[PDB]
């Protein structure tokens, strides 16, 4: 008499899958021969990745940066002149990276205002309380409030290449498209109103540490404040404590000519920002992108790893079963 | 003791005449819920964070341990709710249905409450007794009345019932005219048929013949009337009083074993909490003794934190850490566990298999918490008279006990019969086999005490000891019993009990004769104590069966002849005996492994959440900076992560159901609480500290690449949360999809809809969601987090790493 359907009586059509040998030890082989492949095609690909960096931070007597490791006469250039062996090939990525620069330490990731950075104009004149060291100061609001915008990457790298001669070829960075597309475009927009910036930002002052106010960032009315890229790369927080952040993106050439081509270079460094302090390093890194990324081998090391340890255990496994 | 008045004319105590069988009321329906669920462990810790929260500062907000935990209340109430407004509906019709009254003369119709003790009742026919009646007169000649006790006792036959033989001649005529009765009855007792009864009815002079009225004119609450035109009582018990609500008798049997091994998870996943708290508070004070490792310049401190008392900030530290890891305790455990309790216990009761065509009634189902009490026990305590034999054996009570005895139980026959009435039909009950040899303690044989002294030991230390089941079979009676356990405290070197307790560990089959009432519960108390804790199960169909119904771990009332005063004590209740195999067998042994695998499962899907969280804390300065976003702290137990789990728990038959009553050989044998001992707990541990440390370290080593896109742009600490949230999601919910064995149609809709979910809930977190929130901090995480080749390649490796050492249990569990 109870209801005699599928599901009150506990016999609803499923599939069940019975697992044999004839189907499960297939499994250590269908893998070994995907994963294998995938490691290989990986490691070749992050292997003629050319990338060369360099570490200017100073801290050895002997590097040209060690004259503005101390804290003296503000701008300070020191100039290390490296060399690429072999030439640089498609369109290349200038970063720069920070060691021991804890950006995702909790009192600092949360000290940004994104409610400012998005063009609220009641947030604006009063910012968060999250941003507080950096919040006010003489009685008015921080233009960027917080600690993540205070501390602000602020020093100035330029490449130059020695031609045949004894003179440096000044090789053109660029500024823009540094940023998620995202970001830059949506998540950060100026004050509402106005035709020039410095009006918008009229009743709050630049950040402690900065020299120039946001409004001063730049010229062309495209990356002035709140926008600027390398702002909004530095805003990006790290996730690490070993990081880094595009810095300048460098055009490959409609020529058939390398983006970079081998000789010696220079790397003139207008050292502004003192890591010094918290025992931090300071690396410049140029490098060749590819569809994977940048070079990193983890990737076609880890795939051929468990691609060649799946058709071993596969071999024993075939050993045991097709034997007994 | 008491005296009641008919016609109010003389020569408080007792209650009205309202039912209650509910638990809540309406005004204190919160109050007594609320109060009863934050009395449990994962509750009560979850209250205490909640507070810890909004008013310490701490890494997360409150939404993300206010919102599940409000979430899990309510859900936990309206279910409670609804299975308690059940009651008020139940019983609101039986207390709220029209009965006729005569007040003086004067025949109304009031409702069945506010009828008062002692006053005219009319019945027409077919509808139930409004109150426990006294039956002064019936109109009809010769006054008798056919009600049958269809729900009482369970009987279908026309008891008949007789009017009071003196007032017979009073036939529905003006009952106040001197109508005076002292009805001197004696106060409620639940025997259902013993009624002693006097009637004194004065009449112009003198009457006071002690007409002892009993089951004859007792007219039950709640018992049909049946083919009479109309009656006429008095009510001298009026609900809660009656015989009928005299025979509830509800009371907490129910503590499954799946039960108390959840506290014992709880118990130790709390000393992991307090020291992922107290590791990470001790490194956050050693590492911050470099003054360059707090305030180095960048982040700088406030006046107010840089000016806190250092002793305050160790404790504040560490409580920001215990809030920090707080879900590596299951929120969304307690309201799972009980929401498939209850919709679970209806494969029991809807099965077409515990159906009998003759009483025409199903299972039944009292409590739905030793739902996995079934698939745990060791001993069966049987009665034979009802349940092995019908009022010779019934349809199938010998091949049971051989399937209880394939199954590795132990049956022992608890009988209140003789001994060769009883013995010698267990030669046809089949649980004593042909060559069984049997070593009797009958009366017959044990005609001295210290014999019986001498017999425990010649038949223990020179014969059972000195040379089983299908072997011996032990068989006493109440009297050799009895001294056994109720005066063994005279020689403490070598007891009568300690002695006895080591052939009843072994001996797999026992029959224990002329056993009164209260010696049922003895056993049951005896066996319950030694070595551990031996899960006993007692099924009995007649009154005597009621003690050791109560007493056992699970009691299953068989729906008898005698009545139903064992089916409704009983936690389930199977009309047949045969029933006790698919019971057991197929039905005990999926609704254990159905819960053990989600108990371990919820331990295990909680600390490959949180290994991840606080290994990043070496990462960061010990900081205690969440991994994970707040929308994924929150989302995850009860969003992500809830239903593929407690569908799993409902529909899934890791043996396929027939191959299940049909082969008990081993199958029961399999589970002694295996799926949640010491073994298989850190087994689920291990394999979550090992998927916890692959989902970091292995986006740890993909975040050493300066870029993984084509274009260049690096990633933050939110889009290296969720590659290391996106991996936990697919490999824990993958890791179900590698465990179900019964793939139904369901188990493609929530498995493959809750990944599908959490896809399109983090492309739609990561949209115009802005307004109400201070963050915007997963803005684009996602769909840029998934427009570079190589995290698709990294998060389909990390799923397979951790994954590998499931997948190679599976091979090695095949093979061999
Ligand atoms: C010395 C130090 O710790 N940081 C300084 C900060 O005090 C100063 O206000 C800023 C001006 O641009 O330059 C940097
Ligand atoms: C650059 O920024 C650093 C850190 O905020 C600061 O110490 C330094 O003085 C700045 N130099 C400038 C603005 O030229
Ligand atoms: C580039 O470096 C060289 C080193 O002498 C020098 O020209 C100068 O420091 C830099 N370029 C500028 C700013 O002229
Ligand atoms: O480094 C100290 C220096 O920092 C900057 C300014 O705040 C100055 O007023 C101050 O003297
Ligand atoms: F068979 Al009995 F009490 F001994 F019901
Ligand atoms: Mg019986």
């Amino acid at each position: 008499r109870p209801d005699n359907t599928a599901f009150k009586q506990q016999r609803l059509p499923a599939w069940q899958p019975i697992l044999t040998a004839g189907t499960v030890l297939p499994i250590f082989f269908i893998i070994g021969l995907i994963f294998i492949p995938i490691g290989i095609g990986i490691f070749v690909t992050s292997n003629n990745i050319r990338e060369i960096e360099i570490d200017y931070t100073g801290t050895e007597p002997s590097s040209p940066c060690n004259k503005c490791l101390s804290p003296d006469v503000t701008p300070c250039f020191c100039t290390i002149n490296f060399t690429l062996e072999k030439s640089f090939e498609g369109n290349v990525f200038m970063y720069y990276g920070l060691s021991n620069f804890y950006q995702n330490h909790r009192r600092y990731v949360k000290s940004r205002d994104d409610s400012q950075l998005n063009g609220d104009s009641s947030a604006l004149l009063n910012p968060s309380k999250e941003c507080e060291p950096y919040r006010r100061n003489e009685d008015k609001p921080i233009a960027p409030c917080g600690a993540i915008m205070n501390s602000m990457f602020n020093d100035t790298l330029e490449l130059f290449l020695i031609g045949q001669d004894s003179y440096p070829i000044p090789i053109a960075l660029k500024k823009k498209g540094i940023a998620w597309w995202t970001d830059k475009n949506v998540k950060f927009r100026n004050p509402p109103g106005g035709d020039n910036l410095e009006e918008r930002f009229k009743g709050t002052t630049k950040p402690v540490n900065w020299l120039k106010p946001v409004y001063m960032l730049d010229s062309d009315p495209d990356n002035n404040g709140f926008i600027n890229e390398d702002f909004i790369v530095w805003m990006r927080t790290a996730a690490l404590p070993t990081f880094r952040k595009l810095y300048r993106l460098i055009e490959r050439k409609s020529d058939l000519h390398p983006t970079l081509p081998a000789g010696r270079y220079w790397l003139n460094v207008t050292y502004n920002y003192p890591v010094h302090y918290f025992d931090g390093r300071k690396r410049m890194i140029l490098s060749t992108i590819s569809w994977m990324g940048g070079k990193n081998p983890f990737l076609g090391i880890a795939y051929i790893a468990v691609g060649s340890i799946s058709f071993l255990l596969g071999v024993v496994l075939l050993v045991i079963n097709h034997k007994y | 003791t008491r005296t009641v008045f008919v016609g109010n004319h003389p020569v408080q105590r007792f209650c009205d005449n309202r039912i209650v069988s509910s638990k809540y009321t309406l005004w204190n329906f919160l109050p007594k819920n609320l109060f009863e669920q934050f009395r449990r462990i994962a509750n009560f810790y979850f209250l205490i964070i909640f507070l810890v929260q909004v008013t310490v500062d701490t890494p997360t907000s409150p939404v993300t341990s206010g919102l599940p935990l409000f979430f899990v209340i309510t859900v936990t109430a309206i279910k409670q709710g609804y299975e308690d407004w059940l009651r008020h509906r139940a019983d609101n019709e039986v207390n709220k249905s029209t009965v006729y009254i005569i007040e003086n003369a004067k025949r109304v119709r009031k409702e069945s409450e506010k009828i008062k003790v002692g006053d005219v009742v009319e019945v027409q026919a077919d509808e139930t007794f409004p109150c426990d009646l006294i039956l002064l007169s019936s109109c009809t000649t010769d006054g008798t009345c056919y009600v049958t006790t269809a729900s009482l006792d369970g009987e279908s036959n026309c008891k008949t019932h007789y009017a009071v033989r003196d007032t017979i001649a009073l036939c529905t005529a003006e009952s106040i005219d001197t109508l005076r009765a002292a009805i001197e009855c004696e106060q409620p007792q639940p025997d259902l048929y013993k009624f002693v009864g006097r009637i004194n009815i004065y009449s112009n002079s003198l009457e006071a013949v002690a007409r002892s009225l009993g089951p004859e004119n007792l007219l039950l609450k709640g018992a049909t009337l049946k083919n009479t035109e109309k009656i006429y009582g008095v009510a001298v018990y009026t609900g809660m009083e009656t015989k009928m609500a005299l025979n509830y008798q509800g009371k907490s049997q129910k503590r499954s074993a799946v039960e108390k091994s959840i506290n014992a998870f709880l118990i130790v996943y709390l000393f992991i909490l307090l020291t992922k708290a107290a590791v990470c508070t001790t490194l956050k004070y050693v590492w911050q003794s470099t003054p360059y490792n707090d305030e180095p310049w960048y982040n700088q401190k406030t006046q107010k934190e840089r000016e806190t008392l250092k002793v305050l900030k160790m404790f504040t530290d560490f409580l920001s850490f215990m809030v920090l890891f707080n879900f590596i305790i299951p929120v969304s455990m307690y309201v799972t566990v009980e929401m498939q309790k209850f919709l679970g216990s209806f494969f029991i009761s809807w099965d077409k298999d515990f159906y009998d065509e003759e009483i025409n009634e199903g299972a039944l189902v009292n409590t739905s918490d030793l739902n996995e009490e079934l698939g745990q026990v060791d001993y069966v305590f049987t009665d034979k008279t009802g349940t092995l034999t019908e009022n010779k054996l019934q349809d199938q009570a010998a091949e049971t006990i051989e399937a209880l005895h394939a199954a590795g139980l132990k049956v022992w026959v608890l009988t209140g019969d003789k001994m060769e009435t009883a013995k010698s039909t267990c030669y046809a009950c089949r649980l004593f086999q042909t060559n069984t040899e049997l070593l009797e303690l009958t009366t017959k044989t044990i005609e001295e005490s210290e014999r019986k002294e001498d017999r425990l030991h010649e038949l223990l230390i020179e014969y059972r000891k000195k040379l089983e089941h299908q072997e011996y079979g032990l068989i006493i009676d109440g009297s050799t019993l009895s001294l056994i356990l109720n005066s063994s405290q005279d020689s403490s070197s070598n007891n009568y009990k300690s002695i006895f307790l080591q052939i009843c560990m072994k001996c797999t089959a026992v029959l224990c004769c002329r056993m009164a009432p209260l010696q049922k519960a003895q056993i049951v108390r005896m066996v319950k104590n030694l070595k551990g804790s031996p899960i006993t199960l007692s099924i009995g169909d007649g009154a005597n069966d009621v003690s050791m119904i109560l007493e056992s771990h699970v009691g299953i009332g068989i729906k008898g002849k005698e009545g139903r005063q064992a089916a409704r004590n009983s936690d389930y209740s199977v009309p047949k005996f045969k029933h006790l195999k698919k019971l057991l067998l197929a039905h005990g042994h999926l609704y254990y492994v159905r819960i053990a695998h989600l108990v371990q499962y919820f331990f295990y899907k909680n600390l490959c959440f949180i290994l991840p969280q606080f290994l990043y804390q070496f990462f960061c300065g010990f900081s205690q900076q969440p991994l994970y976003d707040a929308a994924y702290l929150t989302m995850y137990n009860i969003c992500f992560t809830s239903l593929p789990i407690l569908a799993y728990s409902l529909l899934e038959q890791h043996i396929n159901i027939d191959t299940l009553t049909s082969d008990p050989r081993l199958y029961m044998k399999i589970s002694g609480n295996a799926m949640l001992q010491l073994g298989p707990f850190l087994y689920w541990t291990f394999l979550a500290a090992f998927e916890g440390t692959v989902f970091f370290f292995g986006t740890y080593f993909l975040f050493q690449t300066a870029s993984l896109e084509e274009n260049g742009k690096v990633y933050g600490n939110w889009t290296f949360g969720t590659i290391v949230f996106t991996v936990l999601v697919f490999t824990v919910t993958l890791k179900l999809a590698l465990d179900t064995r019964f793939w139904t149609w369901i188990n493609h809709f929530v498995i493959w809809g809750s990944l599908a979910f959490y896809v399109f809930f983090s492309f739609f977190w990561g949209g115009i969601i802005w307004p109400f929130l201070k963050q915007q901090r997963m803005y684009f995480v996602f769909a840029q987090m998934l427009s570079s080749v190589s995290t698709w390649l990294a998060i389909i490796l990390l799923i397979f790493i951790s994954l590998f050492p499931e997948i190679l249990l599976i091979v090695l569990k095949n093979v061999r």
